[PDB]
């Protein structure tokens, strides 16, 4: 059809700063291009169309400009809500070719991670097995790394990890790991630890509670 | 007030057929081509076809040639597409665009001979009365539930600043999601507090109060 | 048993032709266009009443009927020619008063009229002028700006399908008296099914459908 790559793939800004995406198409589209971005767990909301033409309720902040066969979205002082994946498109000619999609960060201040853990709700218990949830919570930057102990020892089987994307306000990263247990499981152990390594801190972060005391 | 409304949630067994629709409803939908564009699950975007409401200029994608059939409906105000022959490769997000310009809701269509199967919802409290912060951070744990998506809110919506919501990770057949809350220490164990979940797939939505803790521990 | 089974279809040329004569005579119905599809709605209730009934004068009738259809099939090519290489808007120059002098004038020389000088030449012509004509409205159907529909904020793609409308309408009188004019009652016979396609075309293709329901007390699709 007609291939449509985007440079960069990755990227993290900070504040301020202008970003600016690339987007080529093989064939010569009539600046009949358009960019839009997507949000984590929202529906895709259209910056620009037409090269250059900035969509009414958009930011002024936001400036395409390209022509022919290489376009390219700016946004001149990059604002906290600007994080998410910016896609390209061309309408020039059938069949309508997306773009790869830039996804763009931003840099924050190191924060270490707001670590919390629950024991299994006693409504779960009568109902018939045991989730121990645990959250790590608004930290800088994405990389994190749990562990879970269990009565001194440690293991990892049966555990369900799950990580969010760029806080909105915070522009931080949260992660939630939850072992997944039978009540007949989670009954046979007393300690359970959930230890959060960061970049933040060599002394692990760590969360524990007894089965037994409560 | 400009807004396509779409399912959400579509459940179909394989080799069956789904008809997705789409009501427009804050401008005139004769003035606007409307696309569908698939979306499957965290990859990009693919045009499926092209249908223009006041004539009736419908065009295809080589690939959903006679797969999908666009139709639109000048009363209603509504457009569908008619996906047919479903297989597990075509379950993903389909969009409704009012031309690339304004993106619908976004219906979650899954191919799947599973059954459909309603989320549990427990709540998450403070273990052992560990006061120990200014700020105070409860949740909800969303278990076993099929298929996607599910709306995780707090208070009625009434909650918003400082919330996390964790995307659903498949454990088992089954899908299980978490939702963190963080409040001032000074305002939930005093203020009621609730997480509300939503799932669509089938017509269940619940709400979960978290009683602070059995005391009692 | 064949016989009175082609009764019904006469009623399809009295009732099909009627519905379309009144229609034109709403205020939005009344355009050149449709002052030469009425031109066709007497050119063909008049065979419906006077050589439809009679062979299932009166064979003068016969020639004045499909020598006139033929021939108007030709003036619409070339008006809505007039309106598309024109410069202004998506409209014939001929006038509503110079509409009505060159419909009387196609009766009058269709009267006094032969294969080629009233089927072949008007014929034709108007398969090469509306060639043009469908080949021109596709350079210009998407000569338009794409952002136009998709990112809103003269001749359109609703404007492409009143050709496409007229386009059958003059694709099937063509195979409805070729096989004629080139066993031989039987194609005698085809030609007269173009006697009931006019008013079935003008449904599920122009604005016509809307006009025909309210003719009827809002049918069903209200």
């Amino acid at each position: 059809d007609i291939k449509m790559t985007q440079s960069p793939s990755s990227m993290y800004a900070s504040l301020g700063e202008r970003v600016t995406i690339t987007c080529k198409a093989s064939q010569d589209i009539n600046s009949y291009l358009s960019w839009f971005q997507q949000k984590p767990g929202k529906s895709p909301k259209t910056l620009i169309y037409r090269a250059n033409r900035l969509v009414d309720g958009v930011p002024s902040r936001f400036i395409g400009t390209g022509s022919g066969q290489d376009y390219s979205l700016t946004i001149s002082s990059l604002d906290y809500a600007d994080m998410g994946i910016y896609y390209c498109l061309q309408y020039d000619e059938f069949p309508y070719t997306f773009g790869g999609g830039t996804k763009l960060e931003i840099k924050r201040a190191d924060a270490a991670p707001t670590v919390s853990i629950f024991p299994p709700s006693s409504e779960q218990l009568t109902s018939g097995g045991a989730s121990v949830v645990c959250f790590l919570n608004n930290f800088y930057p994405k990389d994190i790394n749990v562990k879970w102990k269990i009565d001194g020892s440690e293991r990892q089987n049966g555990v369900l990890n799950s990580w969010t994307d760029q806080d909105s306000k915070d522009s931080t990263y949260s992660m939630s790991s939850t072992l997944t247990l039978t009540k007949d499981e989670y009954e046979r152990h007393n300690s359970y630890t959930c230890e959060a390594t960061h970049k933040t801190s060599t002394s692990p972060i760590v969360k524990s509670f007894n089965r037994n005391e409560c | 007030e400009v807004q396509l409304q779409q399912s959400g949630a579509e459940l179909a067994r394989p080799g069956a057929s789904v008809k997705l629709s789409c009501k427009a409803s804050g401008y005139i939908f004769t003035d606007y081509y409307i696309n569908w564009v698939r979306q499957r699950t965290g990859q990009g975007f693919e045009w499926i076809g092209e249908i223009y409401p006041g004539s009736g200029n419908i065009d295809y994608n080589e690939r959903f040639k006679d797969k999908a059939t666009l139709t639109a409906d000048k009363s209603s105000s509504t457009a569908y597409m008619q996906l047919s022959s479903l297989t597990s490769e075509d379950s993903a997000v389909y969009f409704c665009v009012r031309g690339f310009g304004y993106w619908g809701q976004g219906t979650t269509l899954t191919v799947s001979s599973a059954k459909t199967t309603p989320p549990s919802v427990y709540p998450l409290a403070p273990g052992s009365a560990a006061q120990t912060n200014s700020a105070v951070t409860l949740g909800c744990l969303v278990k076993g539930y099929f298929p996607e998506p599910v709306t995780v809110t707090w208070n009625s919506g009434s909650l918003s600043s400082g919330v996390h919501t964790f995307p659903a990770v498949l454990q088992s057949d089954l899908y299980t999601l978490s939702s963190s809350v963080t409040v001032p220490s000074s305002t939930w164990p005093s203020e009621t507090v609730t997480c509300n979940v939503a799932h669509p797939a089938s017509s269940t939505k619940v709400d979960k109060k978290i009683v602070p803790r059995d005391c009692g521990c | 048993g064949m016989g009175i089974v082609m009764s019904l279809i006469v009623l399809a040329i009295v009732f099909g032709n009627v519905l379309v004569i009144t229609a034109i005579a709403f205020e939005r119905l009344q355009t050149v266009t449709n002052y030469f599809i009425t031109s066709l709605a007497c050119a063909d209730l008049v065979m419906g009443l006077a050589v439809v009934p009679f062979g299932a004068f009166w064979t003068s009738i016969d020639v004045l009927c499909v020598t006139a259809s033929i021939e108007t099939l030709c003036v619409i090519a070339v008006d809505r020619y007039f309106a598309i290489t024109s410069p202004f808007k998506y409209q014939s120059l001929l006038t509503k008063n110079k509409a009505r002098v060159i419909i009387l004038m196609v009766w009058i020389v269709s009267g006094l009229t032969s294969s080629i000088v009233s089927f072949y030449v008007p014929l034709v012509i108007m398969v090469f002028v509306y060639s043009r004509v469908f080949q021109e409205a596709k350079r210009q159907l998407q000569k338009i700006d794409k952002s136009e529909g998709r990112f809103h904020v003269k001749f359109c793609l609703k404007e492409h399908k009143a050709l496409k409308t007229l386009g059958i309408i003059m694709g099937t009188f063509t195979l409805c008296w070729l096989p004629f004019f080139i066993v031989y009652i039987l194609l005698n016979w085809i030609g007269y099914v173009n006697s009931g396609f006019n008013p079935l075309i003008y449904c599920r293709s122009p604005d016509f459908r809307i006009a025909f329901q309210e003719l009827l007390c809002l049918r069903r699709s209200s």
